[PDB]
């Protein structure tokens, strides 16, 4: 009785939380480029410095 | 001697002018390019007009 109640506890979450994949992709995908870039322009200024 | 001095002054005004023209086309030279180097690096980029 406990455990089937969490189950179907989270069963409404997981469907709800599940919904955000996509969202998820191409936040990350976003961000991504933000590493590139800062790494390239740390690249540069060191270049630079030297 | 005051012949040669009002044709060279004549020289003078107009390399003075070419001067004066000149360094506005080259100033908005290295102005455009600054506009640029404010645009692309990464603006162009996130402003990708997604």
């Amino acid at each position: 009785w406990q455990s089937a109640r969490e189950l179907l506890r989270d069963w409404p979450s997981q469907r709800h939380l599940a919904d955000r994949v996509q969202p998820l992709r191409m936040r990350l995908s976003e961000l991504e480029q933000r590493l590139n870039n800062q790494q390239n322009a740390e690249r540069l200024l060191s270049e630079f410095c030297k | 001697l005051r012949q040669r001095h009002t044709e060279l002054e004549r020289e003078v005004s107009r390399f003075e002018d070419q001067t004066q023209q000149q360094r506005q086309q080259y100033a908005q030279a290295k102005e455009s390019l600054t506009t640029l180097n404010r645009l692309i690096p990464q603006v162009t980029l996130l402003l990708d007009e997604t």
